[PDB]
């Protein structure tokens, strides 16, 4: 994405471009948090 | 296809103004007059 803050997407960009930029950083950050809860799961089974 | 309900919407522009009737656009005849949705769905056709 052109930026890593919302606010910059969203001041720079009209809806539908925005809409594009936005989506990058939601499939990044859901990658981001499905890795960390892959991880933690695996772990936790360590810990078990 | 088969439609639920269809309506045409007819009007005359000036022939720069005929971007302004594409969803989510700027430009007074989308700002004060014919907006459309930002979730359209239809056609747009115009001619000289």
């Amino acid at each position: 994405a052109i930026s890593s803050v919302l606010n910059d997407i969203l001041s720079r960009l009209d809806k539908v471009e925005a809409e594009v930029q936005i989506d990058r950083l939601i499939t990044g950050r859901l990658q981001s948090l499905q890795t960390y809860v892959t991880q933690q799961l695996i772990r936790a089974a360590e810990i078990r | 296809l088969c439609f639920t309900n269809v309506y045409a919407d007819s009007f005359v522009i000036r022939g720069d103004e005929v971007r302004q009737i594409a969803p989510g656009q700027t430009g007074k005849i989308a700002d004060y007059n014919y907006k459309l949705p930002d979730d359209f769905t239809g056609c747009v056709i115009a001619w000289n």
